[PDB]
């Protein structure tokens, strides 16, 4: 969708569900959560909710 | 125990998405998966077994089939944890002016770029802060 300028987390809206924080089109990357408590990448990322993720965002 | 796949270039991202899908669809135990762009042909997917990700990816349309081996989460750090500049910084454009050292005059957070008073000779130059890197702080 677009990707959020804090948090990283994608989503259509112009501003993001987990905070509302500002969402931009020009994201780079994507890491996809299925389960974070199980993922060691979600871990180290340090993502605790499931969820699409870009891995870089700029405006 | 993170594996690799490979896929179609290009896909990358496209085949990830209908991964997530099929395994909560499906309850594969397939943790998370990771498409970067500097990793082109390849999707990461951190999984309980290789067989999770050889019933994921049956059938996937524009899948290669999966590498051999593991990847450890040490390899993969790099890619997933990507500037912090000051006006008054000297740096060395490292991409037209590459070699030359430069100070920091207006930093801008927005548009990602900076803009630079060159040491030689006479205008200033603006780069993305990717084509610089610091050599001295102030
Ligand atoms: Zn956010």
């Amino acid at each position: 969708p677009r990707a959020c300028l804090k948090c990283k987390y994608l989503t259509n809206d112009e501003i993001c569900p987990i905070c509302h924080s500002p969402t931009s089109e020009n994201w780079i990357g994507l890491l996809i959560v299925i389960n974070p408590e199980k993922s060691e990448i979600a871990k180290k990322a340090g993502i605790d909710i499931k969820g699409k993720y870009a891995l870089s965002v700029k405006e | 125990m993170i594996f690799a796949v490979r896929t179609m270039v290009g896909q990358e991202k496209n085949i990830a998405g209908l991964m997530a899908s099929r395994a909560e669809k499906e309850q594969l135990d397939v943790y998370s998966i990771l498409a970067s762009e500097s990793l082109k042909g390849y999707v990461l997917v951190e999984a309980e077994t290789k067989g999770d990700v050889e019933e994921l990816i049956k059938g996937m349309p524009r899948v290669r089939g999966i590498v051999p081996g593991t990847i450890a989460i040490e390899e993969i750090e790099p890619l997933l944890t990507p500037e912090n500049i000051e006006k008054g910084d000297v740096v060395e454009i490292i991409a037209p002016f590459k070699g030359e050292r430069a100070k920091v005059i207006r930093v801008d957070k927005h548009k990602e770029e900076v803009t630079l008073e060159l040491e030689n000779a006479p205008i200033p130059i603006t780069l993305p802060v990717e084509g610089v890197k610091i050599v001295s702080k102030h």
